[PDB]
Order: structure tokens, then sequence, then C-alpha cells
């Protein structure tokens, strides 16, 4: 096989700044390289092909450089309809993928609005107990959530669901759902998360006990 | 599918006389009140044309010589002569050009194709609803690389009918020359019980397909648990074009009207040297008489060795 | 025609019918893309002033060596078993370099030809069979034997290779001119119809001078000119109203 | 208007077979290969193979050499991909993509027109339609300035469930996170709206759920305790 690598996993930018993102082969590919462009919920999209044959209709901004091993593509001034995932694509032997570099908007930093919300009583109804940890609104998005009861940290027993990037002001969202069964749900009084952000001077801690 | 029906009676080939029948408008050019001599592929006049028939019992759909071109008419009623295999195999060892008029739309396709043995199509006969239905078309098994294909935009034809004499004539010359293969046509109204009509008529040009594929050998297609059936009665007769002088008589309409075989007899070429369809009473001087060789011959020194150009 | 990603290889040459349209040639003449523009019986520069009764692309890559082939009249295994022109022929022959396109650095082997046939084929033929070919006496059966070969070769373009052995597209334009009613058409904007008066008249391309007035000729469909003992043209059919 | 149609959402069981369907439209169907290509939830692209739509030959990545076979019917311009004996990783959303026409090198696969996708959804369970719970703070006198509420929606399985707010007419501030595939199979997600703590007085807010392959439309009313 030809294995290709993409140096940004992902690559945070502001508008109007200059993004470059490089893309290298494991052998020698010539110029036989594609790179596409994946909007969030959409088919992905040809943008430049044979390295630096810019396609049919695309913006003047986008450019890809390089041959051999090493490639580039580049957007020369970022816009916020280029927001999306960028994969490059040899075709000297069997068309393989590389692995995708994610655009997102650069932003400020911005502190997570932090809630907690306790199972329902039709949700205990039902033999199962589950309880929500959400955070709201802020930029850096590697926010760490851990989950205590009766101030024992937890493992595994819970998930977390992270928004793709919200295109009204640029800002990630997030809940950690923790699972457990009606039986252990009621044998532990204190039921906390600790949220720890870049955005907060200190991690901060929601919690609550049963009943109120 | 495809099937090999076997409940034929066996009758010698017969033969009929093309008295003046398969020329055709040369080239697409008007003229009027002229004679106009012509070069072409044309059918000989009273030429001996291999006579086909379809009855009761007979069905004779057999591979025919291509060579030069063919003219080919069916005398008809109820539309059961309804198109054509050509090619040089038939079997997907090379292309081969299908010419089918199915009930609903005309279909023509170049393809390396496997023909049956024996190509049919078939109707279901007067079942119930007082209705003849196309349901049956074994042609061919395979046909791989379709370089060529055609479909008519669709009709529906009548399937049906039984009088005592054919009502159809229907006449096609077909030319495969530098890649193009050239149909000409006339139909024309009749009654008669058993031949080609004795008469004259000109075939107008009706497409010039690029299929670009050698010809050799070609077979008509007919309409009829798979064996015991009627075929309608029909008739076609089949004749091969020769490279020969022809000159034409245009009306003063434009139509050609009358021509002369340049080489019929000795009077049709004084018609023609004298550029007139009739001739006053005289002594003609016409083209000189010639024996042709009977072989060839060549008387090289007789030498072996080969010359030392490697040297 | 011109910028597809795939032409044909040789022994399987692509025709496409051109139809129905108006065709400015002036663009592909002026263009030094092209290394060969020759046309055989009309010049390049009268392309524009003309109507063609039918119009063909024929599609197809070569080596440019063999480029001498695709003229009328030659010799050689191009023109011997995978493309003839008529010794007739009328059209254009336009050819390019495309080492940009068809040549790969280990070899683009896609771009086969015939290199065994049992004779010459005829003009506008198409060759596609696949089949074992004889050199020797001894007749041959299956897949291979002892002087016997399959009848395709496969052309080694890389772009590595010397000069005048990279690869050429070519397109072969062929058409019939003037005898017939026209489907394609040079880009000349058509005037009102004059009668009763001398006139310089062009239609479809039968340029000439003389007084057109109104005929009681009845043409058939497939007519468009009439003509004289002489040859010269003395009634036309009008190709926007069909007088 | 070139166009690639794709068939709607496939979902299977683990050992059997899905036949995807692309209908081409807008060219000569036989021009130009198509590809097939696929995508695994928040992952990469993955090339399956191509299908020659004139002469019928195919080639394949190695992974799917023996699982894939790709056909076609010239009569209706729709390419077909057959994937046998799935396994859970097969879920995907899989696209046809056809082969630039033009301008491109003789060699190249390219994808310049791409199909819609069909998802396909590989796995043990059932379908099932979404419970609905309501999710509030704490209680009604420890809410503050703007106060978050939500509903979870717990153990659905055909994929696509929407959720929306008092019938669509509160949208300002509303997420609805992308799902969570459970250890049991069965997914689930949150969504939540932020609103002034003055407003709980004046109005009440109820998140709108359905389910289309459980036929299952579900409101729940969420108040603060
Ligand atoms: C005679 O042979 C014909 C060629 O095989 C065959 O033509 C096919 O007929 C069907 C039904 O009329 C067509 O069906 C399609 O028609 C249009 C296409 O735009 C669509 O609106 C329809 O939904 C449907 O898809 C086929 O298109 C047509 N085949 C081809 C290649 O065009 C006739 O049916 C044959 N006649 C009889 C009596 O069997
Ligand atoms: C006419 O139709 C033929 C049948 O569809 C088609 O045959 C195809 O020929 C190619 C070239 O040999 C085959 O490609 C494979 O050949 C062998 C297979 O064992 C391998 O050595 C090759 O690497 C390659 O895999 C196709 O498999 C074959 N198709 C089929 C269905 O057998 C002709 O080529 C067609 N003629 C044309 C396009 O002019
Ligand atoms: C000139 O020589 C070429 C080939 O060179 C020789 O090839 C061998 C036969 C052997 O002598 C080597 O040491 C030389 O290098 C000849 O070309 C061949 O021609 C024959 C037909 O006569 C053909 O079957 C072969 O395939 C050709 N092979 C090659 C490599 O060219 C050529 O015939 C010689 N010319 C003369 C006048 O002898
Ligand atoms: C129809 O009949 C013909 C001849 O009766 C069959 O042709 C034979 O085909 C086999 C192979 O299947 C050959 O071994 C024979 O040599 C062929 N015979 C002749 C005389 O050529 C044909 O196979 C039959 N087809 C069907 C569908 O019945
Ligand atoms: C040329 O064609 C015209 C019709 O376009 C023929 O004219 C008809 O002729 C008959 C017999 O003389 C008359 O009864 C009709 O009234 C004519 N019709 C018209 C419209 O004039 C004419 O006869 C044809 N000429 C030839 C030599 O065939
Ligand atoms: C068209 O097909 C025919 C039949 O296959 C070809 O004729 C054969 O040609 C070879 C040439 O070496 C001869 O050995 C055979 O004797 C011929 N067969 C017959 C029945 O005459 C013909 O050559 C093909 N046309 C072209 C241009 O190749
Ligand atoms: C036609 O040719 C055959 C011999 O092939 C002969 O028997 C028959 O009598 C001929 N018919 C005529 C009208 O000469
Ligand atoms: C009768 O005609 C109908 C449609 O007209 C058709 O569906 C049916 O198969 C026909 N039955 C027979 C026996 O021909
Ligand atoms: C060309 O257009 C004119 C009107 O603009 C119309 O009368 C005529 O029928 C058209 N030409 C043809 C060949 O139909």
């Amino acid at each position: 096989d030809i294995q290709m690598t993409q140096s940004p996993s992902s690559l945070s930018a502001s508008v109007g700044d200059r993004v470059t993102i490089t893309c290298q082969a494991s052998q020698d590919i010539s110029d036989y390289l594609n790179w596409y462009q994946q909007q969030p919920g959409k088919a992905p999209k040809l943008l430049i092909y044979d390295a630096s044959n810019l396609e049919t209709g695309v913006p003047s901004r986008f450019s890809g450089s390089g041959s051999g091993t090493d490639f580039t593509f580049t957007i020369s001034s970022l816009q916020p309809e280029d927001i999306g995932t960028y994969y490059c694509q040899q075709y000297d032997n069997l068309p393989t993928f590389g692995g995708g570099t994610k655009l997102e908007i650069k932003r400020t930093v911005a502190a997570p609005s932090v809630f907690i919300f306790p199972p329902s009583d039709e949700q205990l109804k039902s033999g199962t107990a589950s309880v929500v940890c959400l955070l709201n609104n802020f930029y850096p998005r590697e926010a760490k959530v851990q989950w205590k009861v009766d101030n024992a940290l937890q493992s595994g027993n819970s998930q977390e669901s992270v928004t793709e990037q919200d295109s009204k002001d640029s800002t990630y969202s997030l809940s950690s759902t923790l699972t457990l069964s009606k039986a252990d749900y009621e044998k532990h009084k204190v039921y906390a998360c600790e949220v720890t952000h870049q955005g907060l001077s200190s991690p901060v801690t929601k919690s609550f006990n049963r009943g109120e | 599918q495809c099937v090999n029906l076997t409940t034929r009676t066996q009758l010698p080939p017969a033969y009929t006389n093309s008295f003046t029948r398969g020329v055709y408008y040369p080239d697409k050019v008007f003229r009027s009140s002229v004679l106009h001599s012509t070069q072409d592929l044309f059918l000989p006049f009273f030429s001996n044309v291999t006579w086909f028939h379809a009855i009761h019992k007979r069905f004779d759909n057999p591979v025919l010589p291509f060579n030069d071109g063919v003219y080919f008419a069916s005398t008809e009623k109820s539309n059961i002569i309804r198109g054509w295999i050509f090619g040089t195999t038939l079997d997907s060892k090379t292309q081969s050009l299908l010419i089918v008029n199915n009930a609903t739309n005309v279909v023509i396709k170049v393809c390396e194709f496997q023909f049956c043995n024996d190509p049919f199509l078939g109707v279901y006969y007067h079942k119930n609803n007082k209705s003849w239905m196309e349901s049956e078309f074994r042609v061919y098994s395979s046909a791989n690389n379709c370089t060529f294909e055609y479909v008519s935009q669709p009709f529906l034809m009548d399937l049906e009918g039984k009088q005592g004499n054919f009502k159809n004539l229907r006449e096609f010359v077909f030319k495969n020359i530098d890649g193009y293969f050239k149909i000409y046509s006339k139909h024309t109204p009749i009654n008669l019980v058993r031949d080609l009509p004795q008469g004259f008529s000109a075939l107008e040009p009706l497409v010039d397909l690029p299929i670009g594929i050698n010809i050799t050998r070609f077979q008509t297609l007919l309409a009829l648990s798979s064996s015991g059936w009627t075929a309608g009665a029909a008739a076609y007769y089949v004749g091969y074009l020769q490279p020969r002088t022809f000159l034409l008589k245009y009306n003063e309409n434009g139509t050609i009207t009358d021509a002369v075989d340049c080489a019929l007899d000795p009077l049709s070429e004084t018609k023609c040297t004298l550029k007139s369809f009739t001739v006053e009473k005289g002594i003609y001087q016409t083209s000189n008489f010639r024996v042709q060789p009977t072989e060839s011959i060549v008387r090289f020194p007789n030498i072996t060795n080969l010359c030392p150009f490697g040297e | 025609v011109f910028n597809a990603t795939r032409f044909a290889s040789v022994y399987a040459w692509n025709r496409k019918r051109i139809s129905n349209c108006v065709a400015d040639y002036s663009v592909l003449y002026n263009s030094a893309s092209f290394s060969t523009f020759k046309c055989y019986g009309v010049s390049p520069t009268k392309l524009n002033d003309l109507c063609f009764t039918n119009v063909y692309a024929d599609s197809f890559v070569i080596r440019g060596d063999e480029v001498r082939q695709i003229a009328p009249g030659q010799t050689g295994k191009i023109a011997d078993y995978n493309y003839k022109l008529p010794d007739d022929f009328t059209g254009c022959v336009i050819a390019w370099n495309s080492n940009n396109l068809d040549s790969k650095v280990g070899g683009n082997y896609n771009y086969l030809y015939r290199l065994f046939r049992k004779s010459n084929l005829k003009p506008f033929e198409r060759d596609i069979s696949t089949e074992i070919y004889q050199a020797g006496s001894t007749p041959c059966n299956g897949v291979e034997g002892f002087n016997c070969y399959f009848p395709l070769q496969s052309y080694g373009f890389q772009p590595t290779n010397g000069v005048g052995y990279q690869p050429y597209r070519v397109v072969v334009l062929s058409f019939e001119l003037l005898h017939a009613p026209a489907t394609v058409c040079g880009p000349k904007k058509s005037t009102n119809l004059v009668k009763n008066k001398c006139v310089n008249f062009n239609f479809n391309g039968l340029t000439g001078t003389g007084v057109l007035t109104e005929s009681n000729k009845k043409f058939l469909p497939f007519q468009q000119f009439g003509r004289d003992i002489a040859d010269t043209t003395d009634a036309v059919r009008d190709p926007q109203t069909l007088e | 208007q070139v166009q690639l149609v794709q068939s709607g959402a496939e979902v299977k069981k683990p050992g059997a077979s899905v036949k995807v369907s692309c209908k081409a439209s807008g060219y000569t169907f036989t021009g130009t290969y198509i590809h097939w290509v696929r995508q695994a939830p928040g992952q990469g692209l993955e090339w399956m193979g191509w299908i020659n739509p004139n002469s019928g030959g195919t080639n394949f990545a190695q992974i799917f050499q023996g699982r894939v076979t790709l056909t076609r019917d010239t009569s209706i311009s729709t390419a077909y991909m057959d994937l046998n004996r799935l396994k859970s990783d097969d879920t995907a959303v899989y696209y046809c993509a056809r082969d630039r026409v033009l301008y491109g090198r003789s060699f190249g696969w390219y994808f310049d027109v791409w199909g819609a996708g069909t998802t396909v959804t590989v796995s043990s369970a059932s379908t099932k339609g979404p419970s609905v719970f309501p999710l509030a703070p704490c209680s009604r006198s420890t809410s503050e300035s703007t106060a978050a509420l939500g509903c979870l929606v717990k153990d659905y399985f055909p994929e696509p469930v929407t959720v929306s707010w008092n019938s669509g007419a509160l949208t300002s501030g509303v997420h609805t996170f992308p799902a969570v595939l459970q250890s049991s199979g069965l997914y689930s997600l949150s969504s939540v709206v932020t609103v002034p703590s003055s407003s709980l007085g004046t109005k009440t807010y109820t998140c709108n759920v359905d389910h289309k392959p459980s036929n299952t439309k579900v409101d729940k009313r969420v108040e603060s305790k």
C-alpha cells in the first residue's frame, strides 16, 4: 500500500489567517495527489487535483504545492465557509486517502457555564439512573470532566458527547452522562461533577444530594 | 431464451425474376426532365433472385451471403418479416449489427452478439382478449460491447391479419461501404397472391449508420411448448448488388420514373450509349469487346540465396 | 472531444457524432497546442464559412512516430490493422502531444494497439477481435502456443521516453460538404432572403450570384439542392423556411 | 445538472448483506468509472473499489476483495454496490462518486461528482422507540440568572431521532448533542436549552421528539421541581 499522513490532525485558525496543511506519502508519488474538503454533514468536494491544479469554480484562495513524498495545501486567507475536514488522496496505486485535517475557527478563551441534572422520577421508576453534567458556550475544546460520588472518582461508567463548533460565535458545548442501576444510585448521598478547563482560573465543582 | 424449432417441411430453394426493381436515388440531389448516367452497386435487371416464404410448415430464415450489397423485398400482410442480423461470424468472436422492428419500436445495435442458431420473434395469437401480443424474442443470448445503439421513438403496430392476398410490398437496399452501412427503402401498396410484383420503383435513402464493421453474411428475423406453432403467411426475395452503369430517367417532377441497365443486352447498351430510351433504325458502334486474362504468370530467374544487406 | 480525461486505445478508436450545433473551428485552428492540423478537402481557415451534412470525431492515442500513418493512403501497422483513412478522405487530422495526460512513471500500459492481423482493414473499419493469431503454418487453439500470439500489444508510455516515443492524442474530424441538408454549421449570421433581384447568395456555404425566385419544384425531404446538365446548382431549399 | 441519487438508509444484522444503489443522470453513464467510497462514524474516508460502467470491469481495495461486488444496469443508468457478511464496523456512510470527465490524467481516479451517501447500520439491536426524560437543574429556588434545562432521549435504535422545542417556536440557545452508541447497542442523546429564570412563571417548555423508524412521536413537558 501507500500510507499517507497529514501533519496537523486539527488546526485552529482565525478569519483572515493563512492556513497550511502538509500531506506526506510513504512512497514517492510524483504529483499524483488530490485534495478534498468535507464541510460538516455533506459529501466531500474536490478542490485541488494533480497536486496543484485548482478545480473549476472553487475560490482562488485555495492552493496546492509540492511533489515527491511531501505535499502542501494552503488557504491564503481563511473565510468562515472553509471550515471542515481536508483529505489528501494519492492515485499512483489504488486511491488511498490521508487521515484528514479538521479546521476550526480560532477564538479568544471562554469559560464553560456548568449545569448538573439529577435523574427524574420517571427515569428512576424504570429501574435505571443517569445523571448529566452540561458544559455550555466555551472555546478551547479540551474540557476534562471528573465524576465523583462520596468524593470517590468514577471511571468507564460515564461518556461525553461534544457539539460541532457553533457557527454563530465559534464556540463548543458538551455533556457527560454518568449511568448507574437504581440500586447503585440510592446508596451514595453526594453526587458531583468537576470541570477542569483552560478558560477557568481553577476547577469548578457542581453537586447535589438525593431529595432537594 | 433460445430454441431450435423443428416441425418444418423440406422444400428445394425457389427462384423468381427481378424484372426492373432495386434501383434507387444514387445521390441526394434534385434533377428533373433529364436522363442521368450513374455507376454504382445496383441489382441487375431481370436477375435471378432467391425466393423465401413462410406458410401454414415453412419458415425459411437461413444465413445468406452479403457480398457487395443486398436488395431485399418482403411481399406481405400481418408484419411477419421484422429485421436482420448482419456480420461475419454472428457468435461474439466479432461485432455484428442487429436491426429489428419489435411491435413497439425499431432497435438498431452493434455488439459482439451471441445470436441463436435459429433466431426468431413470436406472437401469442388471438388469446381470449381477441388481441395478438408479442411475447417472444429469441434472437441472442449475450450482447457484450455495444459500440453503437439506436432505439426508435415508440409506436404500436397491428399484429393481426387474415386476407387471401398480400397488401404491402416493402423493399430495401443495403450497402456496407467505408465504415457506413447505408439503407435505402420504399413501400408500395399491392394486391398479389405469390410473386415479386412486376413493375418499376426507385428507393429513397432513409439512414446512413456509422457502424464500422465487416459484413460477409446476414439473416432475416421472422415472427411466429417451445415447438409446435403456426407461421403467418409472408414471402421475401433476396438479390445481390453489382457494380454497374445505369441510365436513369427523371420525370418533370424530378422522380426516377424509368431506368436502362447499361449491360443487360446489346439494345440496352445502345440506349445507354445514345443517352435515349428510344433508338432510331440504324447500325450503332458500342464498347469494344476484349477477352480478359484466364490466369496470372510470374517468371523470375531462379535464385535461392538472399542478398547480403547485413554486411 | 478535445479535453475528455480518457481517450480510446487505437485498436478500439471511439467515434462521436456531431450534429444540430454551431461549430466554430477558428478557436481550434488558432490554438498553438495542436502539433498537427492537416485538412484533406477544405482549408482550415474556410471551416467557419461552411456547413456539413454529418460530422464525426474519431478519438484515440498513439506514439508520435505513428502520427504519419493517420494521413490517407498510408501503410504501416497502425494504417494496416488499427485505423485506416479512405484514399479520398475529406476532413481534418488534429494531433497534440499528451505526455502530461497519458504517460506514467512506471508506464501507462492502458493504451493498446493491434500488433497482428490476417490482412489490412477497410477505411473507417474497427477491429475489436481478441482471438489468438497464427504466425506459423500450424493451426493454433486455446489461449497460447508456439508461433501463436495474443493480437493486441500495449504501449509503454513513460514521461522519460525519447522525442517521438511519447504519447500523442489524435482527433480526426470527418464530414461531407455542400451536397445535402446540413445540421452542423460555422458561426455565420443569416440575413433576410431577397427575391426577384440579382444578389450574392450563400446557402449553407454554397456561395453564388443570381436572381432568386419562388420555385414550383418539389424537393423530397433528403434533397437540399437541384442541379443542371452543366452541374451548376439551379434550385435550392431555403434552410430557415423550407421553401 | 449532473447528479448521483442513492438508496435511503439501510439497517442490517451481523453476517447479512446490503445492496446500495446509485442512479446517475445529467451525463453519459458509460463515459467514466464510478467509485465506491465509505466513511465510518466520526472517521476518515476509505475507497472500496470501482466499476467501469461501459465494460463492467471492476477493481477493489484488498480489505474488500471477496466481500464487495459491484454491478450496473446501463438500461436505467444505475450502478450497484453489494457488500456481503457484514460486521459491526461496516456501519458507515457509503458514497458513489464519478471519475472526472475532463482535464484530468488518463490514470487518476479522482472523485469529482459525489452521491448524497447512504448510511448503513450493522448491529444486533432491534428497532426500539425512545424513552424521553426531563432534565431540570436541582430545585426551583436553587436556579439563578440564566437557567438551563433539557430532555434526555434514551435507549432507541433506529438512528436518526429529531428533537425540537415548543413545536419549533423556540430555537434561541437550543442544542441537540450528537448521539452516543451505548454498550447495549441502543443509542441515546441529550437536548438542552438556556432561558431567563424569570420566564419559567410566564410559559412552559416542551421538547417534542420524533423517531420515524418506530413511528414514535412523544412530547415531554419540562418543569422545575
Ligand atoms: C422493443 O425493444 C426496445 C429495446 O429493448 C424496448 O424498449 C424499452 O421499453 C421500455 C418501456 O417502454 C422503456 O422503459 C423506460 O421508458 C422511459 C425511459 O426514459 C421511462 O420513463 C420509463 O420509466 C422506463 O424506465 C425502455 O427505456 C426501453 N429501452 C431502452 C433501452 O430505451 C421495447 O420495450 C421493446 N418492445 C416490446 C413490445 O417489448
Ligand atoms: C468485450 O467484452 C468482453 C467481456 O466482457 C471484454 O473482456 C474483458 O477483457 C479484459 C482484458 O483481458 C479482462 O481483464 C482481465 O483479464 C484477465 C482476467 O483473468 C487478467 O489477466 C487481467 O489482469 C484483467 O483482470 C476483463 O476481465 C474481461 N471481461 C470479462 C467480463 O471477462 C472485452 O475486453 C470487451 N472488448 C472491448 C472493451 O473492446
Ligand atoms: C541488423 O541487425 C539487427 C539486429 O542486430 C542483430 O540481431 C541478432 C540477429 C544478432 O545478429 C545480434 O548480434 C545483432 O545485434 C537485425 O534486426 C533483426 O531483423 C530480423 C529480420 O531480418 C528480425 O526478425 C529481428 O527481430 C531483428 N532484431 C533486431 C534486434 O533488430 C537486422 O536484420 C540486421 N540487418 C541486416 C541487414 O542484417
Ligand atoms: C441447436 O442445434 C444446433 C445443432 O442442431 C446445436 O449446435 C451444436 O452445438 C454443440 C455445443 O452445444 C456442438 O457440439 C455441436 O457440434 C453443434 N452442432 C452443429 C451441427 O453445429 C445448438 O447447440 C443447439 N442449441 C440449442 C439452444 O438447442
Ligand atoms: C407531377 O405531380 C403533380 C402533383 O403534385 C401531378 O398533378 C396532378 O395530375 C393529375 C393528372 O393530370 C390531375 O388530375 C391533378 O389535378 C394534378 N394535381 C395538381 C395539384 O396539379 C402531375 O400529374 C405530375 N406529373 C407527372 C409527369 O407525373
Ligand atoms: C471480413 O471477413 C472475412 C471472413 O472472415 C475475411 O475473409 C478471410 O480473409 C483471410 C485473410 O487471410 C483468408 O485467409 C480467408 O480465406 C477469408 N475468408 C473467406 C471466406 O474468403 C475478410 O478478410 C474480412 N475483411 C477484412 C477487410 O479483413
Ligand atoms: C436461378 O438459378 C438457379 C441455379 O442457382 C437455377 O436453377 C434457376 O433455374 C435460375 N432461375 C432463372 C429464372 O434463371
Ligand atoms: C390478455 O390481455 C391482458 C392485457 O390486455 C394481459 O395482461 C393478459 O396476459 C392477456 N391474456 C392472454 C391469455 O393473452
Ligand atoms: C427557423 O425559424 C423560423 C422563424 O424564426 C421558422 O419559420 C423556421 O421554421 C425555422 N426553421 C426550421 C428549419 O424549422
